[PDB]
C-alpha cells in the first residue's frame, strides 16, 4: 500500500478511536446479511437465519474481533502485506476455498461500518485512505 | 431480484433522505473521485476540484434519477430507459464503476443516516443499487 | 371465506382467492393524476413510490369511485382513507399476484379535491412503521 | 436486462437445442468440475468421476430448469422461485460459481451448435445466463 | 390510422394507438390449456416460450373465440392461423407496452381440437426466421 | 501456470491447428459485442455500432491477431507470465486504464471461440488446460 505520511497519520488517528470490540462484529455481521452466500462459510457458527440472529450471535462477534485485529496488524507492515497475510491467504484458499472477490466485499463493508460509527468525521479524504488499505489487504489475501 | 421486504426497506429509507438527496448524491461522487481516481476519466469535461459546481449539480441529477428509480423499482427498465441509453449505448461505462459509486453512496448514507442504516436496510440498498447498475449498463 | 378489511390489513386481505388476479375494468372511467403530500408539505415519498399513477375515477350511479393501485401489497398493513373528517369504505377488488399490486376502491363526493390517508407497513423481523398522515391531492376536482 | 431481440435470440437458439438439452447440461457440468475444481465442493454427495450417472442425471435437471427459465424469461423470479430457494436460501451458492457454469454452458453450445452460436446469439445467451444467475442467487 | 393486419406484421400492428394498453376482458370466458407442436411431433419451443398459458376461450353469439397472448410482440412478423385448411381472421385487441405482450383473437368452430399456425420472426440486423408449421393442440375440444 | 507435461502437449497440439489470422478477430470481435462497454477502449477503431460492423472491421481483425500472438508468446514462458506480460500490464493499467476483470472476460471469450472452431475436439480435459492458461495470462496482465 502506497500511502503518504499524511494519510498514515489520518488513518492511524481514526483507528485509535475505533471500538474494536464492536466494529468487527458489525462488519462481519453485515457481510453475512448483505452478501448472504457468505453464511455458508460460517455454518459452524450456528443460527444465521435472520439479521437479528446474525448480529446477536456471540460467535459472529467473537470472530469479528479476530478480523479487526487482522486489519490492525495490516496497518503495521503496510509495505509488506503479502508476507504478513501469507498464512491467512493459504487458509482461506486451501482449506476454506473462499473466492477472492469476497475479500473486497468485506473490506468495503468495514468501510461502511467506519462511516456508520464516525459519521461526518469519516471524511472523503479519510475514506480514500482506508480504501487503499482495504484494497491492499484484499490483494494480500488473494496472493 | 428484490423481495417485497427489500422494496419496502429502500422506499422507507429513501423517504427519510428527502430534500437532502442532492447533498448525498454530490458527496457520493466526491468520495468516488477521491477513492477511485480512474472514475475521473469519465468526467474530463468537469472541473473535478473539491466543491465543484458541476459535481454538486451532477449529484442532484444522480439523486433525482435514483429517486425516480426507487419510485419505479418494480419496473426500472422502462423508467430508466433514457438513462440506460446514456450509460450503456453512448458512454459505454464499465460496470466496475457502478459498484464503486454504489459503495460510495452506501458510505454516505451510513455517515448521514446512522439510525436508518440498519443491517437489513443496508442489504436491500446494496441489492437495489446493483439492480439499477445492471439496468444502466445493459443495452435493452 | 371471511378475510380482514383492506382498511385494517391489506397484506391479509390480498390472500382472498375471490380477488386474486380478478378482472376489474369498469364501463365508464377516466384517468386522474394526483400527488401524495406529508404533514410538512413535502412529497410523501413512500406513498408516491408505492402507488400507481395515474389513478382511475370510475363513474357509477351512487357517485364517483376512485381506484388506486398500491405496490408492495404484502407489506401494507393499515390503509384508512378519510374524506375530510368521515371515514370511507375501502374495498379490495383485485390483487396482481405476479407483481404484488393491490387495487383498492373508495367512494368520494362530487367536487372532492383531496383525501386523507392514515396507514402503516408491517413486514420482516417485526419491522413496523406508521404513516399517520398522507394527503392525496387530485390534479382536478373529481366529477360524475 | 434483455432486449426483445435478446429474448428472441435465446428462444430461437434454445429451440434448436431441443432433445439434446440434457446432453449439453451434463457436458457443461463435466467441464465445470474439471476446469474449476472448487465447484466440486458443492457436490460431495456425488461421485464426480467422468461419465457419472448422477452428473448425467443432474445435467438433465439443470437443462430442464434452463428450458423453463427461457420459456418464462419475461418473469423468471416467479418461474424459478423454488430454484432460488434451493440455491440462495439453502445451498448459499457463491455467485462466482454461476459465472463458471454459464461460461461452460456457452463453451458446450459453441462446440455442438456452431452455426447457431453467432456473435449476437452469444451476447444474448451470456446476458440471459447472467439474469438466471442473479435470480437463483437472490433471496426474494 | 390504418395499420397492417396482425396476420402479416404483428410488430407493426402493435404500434396502433387504438389498441396500446387497451382493456380487453370479456363477459363470458373460460381458461384453456394447450400445447405447441412442430412438424416432427416435438414441442415447438419458440411458440411454447412465446405464448401465455393458459389461453382464453371467449363465448360470443357468432361462435367461440380463442384469445392468445404472444410474447416479444415487436419481434413477430407473420402469424397466420388456419382451422384445418381455411385461413382465420386474426385481430389484435390489445398490446401491453410494459412487457411487449400482444393479445390476438381468432374464431374457431365448435368442437375444434387443433389449429395450425404459420408464422415468422424478423428483428435486429436483418435476422429473419420462418416457422412454416406449428400445431396448437387444445387440452379439450372448444365449446360454446 | 502449473501445467502437467500432458496438458502442455495437448494445449500445444491444438494451438498448432489454430487459424491465427481468424481466431483473434473473432475473439476480440465477440468481446466487444458480448461485453459492449469494452467498445469504449477501442473507439479509435471506428464503426462499432452493430455486430456485423464489429466482426467485419479490419482494425478489429488486425488487432485480434496481435492479441492471439500475445497468447502465443504466453504459451512459451509459462513459468514466467508476470515478467513477459509486464510491459503490456503497464500499458493496460497506466495508459488505457482497463479494469482487471475484463482480462478474464476476453480469456473466456477466446475459449468459446476455440470450442466454436474445434467442436468435439475441444474436449473437457483440453478446455481445463486452456482455462489455466487464460487465467495465468489474465493474472499476469493484472500484476
Ligand atoms: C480482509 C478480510 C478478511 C480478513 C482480514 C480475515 C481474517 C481472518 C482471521 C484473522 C481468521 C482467524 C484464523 C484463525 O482462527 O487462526 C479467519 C478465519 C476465517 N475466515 Fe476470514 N478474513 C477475511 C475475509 C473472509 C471472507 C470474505 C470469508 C468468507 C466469506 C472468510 C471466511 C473465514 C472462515 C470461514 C474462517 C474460519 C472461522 C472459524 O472456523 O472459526 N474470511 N479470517
Ligand atoms: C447510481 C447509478 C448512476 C445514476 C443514477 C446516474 C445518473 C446520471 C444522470 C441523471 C445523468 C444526467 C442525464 C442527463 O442530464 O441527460 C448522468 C450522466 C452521466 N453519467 Fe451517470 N449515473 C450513474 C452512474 C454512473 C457511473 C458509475 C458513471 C461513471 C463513473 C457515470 C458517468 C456519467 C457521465 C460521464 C455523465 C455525463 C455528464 C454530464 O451530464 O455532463 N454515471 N448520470
Ligand atoms: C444455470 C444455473 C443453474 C441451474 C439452472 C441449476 C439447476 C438446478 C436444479 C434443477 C437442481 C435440482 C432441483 C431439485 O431437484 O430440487 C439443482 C440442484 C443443485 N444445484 Fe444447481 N443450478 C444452477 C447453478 C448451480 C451452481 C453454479 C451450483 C454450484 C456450483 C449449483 C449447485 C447445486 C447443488 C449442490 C444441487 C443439489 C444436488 C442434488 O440435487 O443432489 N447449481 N440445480
Ligand atoms: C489477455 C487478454 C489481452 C491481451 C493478451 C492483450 C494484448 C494486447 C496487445 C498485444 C496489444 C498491442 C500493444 C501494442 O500496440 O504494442 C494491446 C493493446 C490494447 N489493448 Fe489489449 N490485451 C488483452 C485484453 C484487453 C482488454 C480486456 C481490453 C479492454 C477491454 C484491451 C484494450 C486494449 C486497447 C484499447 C489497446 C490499444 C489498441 C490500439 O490503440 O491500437 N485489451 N493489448
Amino acid at each position: 500500500v502506497h500511502l503518504t505520511p499524511e494519510e498514515k497519520s489520518a488513518v492511524t488517528a481514526l483507528w485509535g478511536k475505533v471500538n474494536v470490540d464492536e466494529v468487527g462484529g458489525e462488519a462481519l455481521g453485515r457481510l453475512l446479511v448483505v452478501y448472504p452466500w457468505t453464511q455458508r462459510f460460517f455454518e459452524s457458527f450456528g443460527d444465521l437465519s435472520t439479521p437479528d440472529a446474525v448480529m446477536g450471535n456471540p460467535k459472529v462477534k467473537a470472530h469479528g474481533k479476530k478480523v479487526l485485529g487482522a486489519f490492525s496488524d495490516g496497518l503495521a507492515h503496510l509495505d509488506n502485506l503479502k508476507g504478513t497475510f501469507a498464512t491467512l491467504s493459504e487458509l482461506h484458499c486451501d482449506k476454506l476455498h473462499v473466492d477472492p472477490e469476497n475479500f473486497r466485499l468485506l473490506g468495503n463493508v468495514l468501510v461502511c461500518v467506519l462511516a456508520h460509527h464516525f459519521g461526518k468525521e469519516f471524511t472523503p479524504p479519510v475514506q480514500a485512505a482506508y480504501q487503499k488499505v482495504v484494497a491492499g489487504v484484499a490483494n494480500a489475501l488473494a496472493h | 431480484v428484490l423481495s417485497p421486504a427489500d422494496k419496502t426497506n429502500v422506499k422507507a429509507a429513501w423517504g427519510k433522505v428527502g430534500a437532502h438527496a442532492g447533498e448525498y448524491g454530490a458527496e457520493a461522487l466526491e468520495r468516488m473521485f477521491l477513492s477511485f481516481p480512474t472514475t475521473k476519466t469519465y468526467f474530463p469535461h468537469f472541473d473535478l476540484s473539491h466543491g465543484s459546481a458541476q459535481v454538486k449539480g451532477h449529484g442532484k441529477k444522480v439523486a433525482d434519477a435514483l429517486t425516480n428509480a426507487v419510485a419505479h423499482v418494480d419496473d426500472m427498465p422502462n423508467a430508466l430507459s433514457a438513462l440506460s441509453d446514456l450509460h450503456a449505448h453512448k458512454l459505454r461505462v464499465d460496470p466496475v464503476n457502478f459498484k464503486l459509486l454504489s459503495h460510495c453512496l452506501l458510505v454516505t448514507l451510513a455517515a448521514h443516516l446512522p439510525a436508518e442504516f440498519t443491517p437489513a436496510v443496508h442489504a436491500s440498498l446494496d441489492k437495489f443499487l446493483a439492480s439499477v447498475s445492471t439496468v444502466l449498463t445493459s443495452k435493452y | 371465506q371471511q378475510y380482514p378489511p383492506a382498511d385494517e390489513s391489506l397484506q391479509d386481505a390480498i390472500k382472498n382467492p375471490a380477488i386474486i388476479d380478478k378482472e376489474h375494468t369498469a364501463d365508464n372511467w377516466r384517468p386522474i393524476d394526483f400527488q401524495m403530500k406529508n404533514d410538512k408539505g413535502e412529497r410523501q415519498f413512500y406513498h408516491y413510490a408505492s402507488t400507481v399513477e395515474p389513478a382511475t375515477v370510475i363513474f357509477t350511479k351512487t357517485g364517483p369511485i376512485i381506484e388506486l393501485g398500491l405496490k408492495t401489497a404484502s407489506t401494507w398493513k393499515k390503509f384508512e382513507v378519510y374524506e375530510g373528517d368521515k371515514k370511507l369504505p375501502v374495498e379490495l377488488v383485485s390483487y396482481d399476484s405476479d407483481k404484488d399490486y393491490a387495487y383498492i376502491r373508495f367512494p368520494v363526493s362530487n367536487g372532492t379535491r383531496e383525501v386523507k390517508i392514515v396507514s402503516s407497513i408491517e413486514y420482516g423481523e417485526n419491522i413496523h412503521e406508521d404513516y399517520d398522515y398522507t394527503l392525496m391531492v387530485f390534479a382536478q376536482p373529481i366529477t360524475n
